[PDB]
């Protein structure tokens, strides 16, 4: 299940980021908002997923912005 | 003061408040009564979304006042 | 009864009664160790429920607002 949550969390991030740019805090809260029905994700987990997503290059950070991410296709 | 708050079950709940209290606390009172995590809650006072770290006296909320609760809002 | 007579007397009492059962309940489970066996856990929670539910019935005369308080606190 633990691994599974990561994937779902990731799916949530991509899904949310698709629907363009969001601040880190906002993104996290939404992930919780979406995931609430299934389970409450640990904050630490989310952050890890976000980075994974960036490596995957699903989403990127804004060049000059405090904690902001853009959805990059 | 005791403020009334309209929930998403279609009812209205009165809760204990001090004007000096930060508004994020009211979210927790609403969790306690309605079982909705303060993480996902947004308080709207008369048309506008209430802040978090800002206090209730900053919004001039009185004991007759009424709050509306809605889930998170994002533009896109 | 004293508080009922005066206008808006009960709401403090509602929170107080809610804050209190919650502490006792939260404390009660802590007693039951890292075993996390369910039969003890269901039973401790029920012990507390039974004490207060009866208490709200007899003593407060079964007023709904306090009952809502209890439900939210037990959840």
């Amino acid at each position: 299940v633990d691994e599974d949550r990561k994937m779902y969390l990731q799916a949530a991030i991509v899904r949310i980021m698709k629907a363009k740019v969001l601040r880190h805090n906002a993104l996290i809260q939404e992930v919780i908002s979406q995931s609430r029905a299934r389970f409450n994700p640990s904050i630490s987990m989310i952050k890890k997923c976000i980075e994974v997503l960036i490596d995957k290059q699903y989403i990127e950070r804004s060049q000059a912005s405090a904690d902001e991410y853009s959805y990059v296709a | 003061m005791l403020i009334k708050v309209k929930t998403l079950t279609g009812k209205e709940i009165e809760i204990d408040i001090e004007p000096t209290d930060k508004v994020e606390r009211i979210k927790e009172r609403v969790e306690e009564k309605e079982g909705i995590p303060p993480q996902q809650q947004r308080l709207i006072y008369s048309g506008k979304q209430m802040n978090d770290e800002k206090t209730a006296a900053d919004y001039k909320i009185l004991g007759g006042s009424v709050l509306h609760l809605v889930l998170a809002l994002r533009g896109g | 009864v004293l508080l009922r007579a005066v206008s808006t007397g009960l709401p403090h009492m509602i929170q107080e009664l809610q804050n209190h059962i919650h502490d006792e309940g939260l404390r009660a489970t802590s007693n039951l160790t890292q075993e996390n066996m369910p039969t003890l856990f269901v039973e401790s929670v029920l012990e507390v429920h039974g004490k207060f539910v009866q208490l709200i019935n007899t003593v407060l005369n079964g007023d709904q607002h306090f009952m809502s308080a209890l439900d939210k606190a037990l959840t």
